[PDB]
């Protein structure tokens, strides 16, 4: 759908316009969820190799959490960039073509008529 | 206490006791024993409780709601005004339910108070009950469990259309 939009600047993870958007906070709920996923993967790594799950390998669990948080932060930044691109294209296309989006006469309920279906 | 205009009651007319025999009735003796052994300590305890309540006084108020424009001056699919209109309509609906409850309580009180002449002495209460029941039925009946202001408006519009058409037939 957006294949022609990213056709003049190909293979760009985050273009220059992405720097005009506010970056995600480090206390984001999605970033915390991705870090929790990394911690769960560290616990599974401890479990499937017959190790104490909550005790063995603290450095490995910390590396798991850090790598997950890093990748998740970059992915979230790309996601908000592409949603902003979608909204910008939508509003530009609405503004460029006024005849296809006519304003509707918003009537009140004293003029409209709704059929009454009794329950009895 | 309560207000006597909302809950009307006729002034009572109690006959005087004029006995025709010499045997003393036990009702008077038991009544005198009742204000002796029962009414005096109960009233003393209530006086003490009332003094303790008069030592520490505070108030509470009846919540008042201003009038918001109803659904007839609300734009369709404009939830900001329709939400307020529907809230006002539901508050009014509960108030009307309690009004009909008050009239039913009036009718039952009239019947019990009059006793054996209830079907003559309670004509006004029965007429008031019939009027308020007719208006409630014309206002709120046959809406369903998912009632809203729009269904009530549609029912009222259909009723006025039927009334206007029936007037036009007989004109």
């Amino acid at each position: 759908m957006m294949t022609g939009r990213q056709a003049r600047a190909p293979l760009q993870f985050l273009p220059d316009e992405a720097r005009s958007l506010p970056p995600p906070k480090l206390t984001d709920p999605r970033l915390a969820y991705i870090g929790f996923l990394g911690y769960c993967s560290g616990l599974i790594d401890n479990a499937i190799r017959r190790r104490p799950v909550l005790s063995a390998g603290l450095h490995r669990q910390f590396l798991y959490i850090t790598s997950f948080v890093f990748v998740g932060y970059y992915l979230l930044k790309r996601q908000d960039y592409m949603y902003a691109v979608r909204d910008h294209d939508m509003f530009s296309y609405i503004k460029s073509h006024p005849e296809d989006f006519p304003e509707k006469d918003k009537k009140t309920y004293r003029e409209v008529f709704e059929e009454f279906h009794p329950v009895r | 206490s309560w207000d006597k205009d909302v809950y009307p009651e006729p002034p009572r007319r109690t006959p005087a006791p004029s006995p025709q025999t010499s045997l003393p009735n036990p009702i008077t003796y038991l009544t005198k024993a009742f204000d002796l052994l029962v009414d005096r300590p109960v009233t003393l305890v209530r006086e003490f409780i009332e003094r303790q309540h008069a030592k520490n006084k505070y108030y509470y108020y009846h919540r008042e709601f201003r009038r918001v424009p109803d659904i007839t001056e609300c734009h369709e699919k404009d939830v900001l005004c329709m939400f307020e209109a529907e809230m006002q309509w539901k508050r009014d609906y509960k108030v009307d339910q309690e009004i009909v409850n008050i009239i039913q309580e009036r009718l039952k009180a009239c019947q019990q108070r009059e006793g054996e002449s209830h079907r003559q002495n309670c004509a006004k209460e029965l007429q008031q009950f019939t009027q308020v029941v007719k208006a409630y039925q014309d206002r709120y009946h046959d809406l369903g469990a998912h009632y809203s202001a729009r269904k009530c408006l549609a029912k009222q519009k259909q009723r006025m259309l039927a009334e206007r058409k029936a007037t036009k037939e007989a004109a």
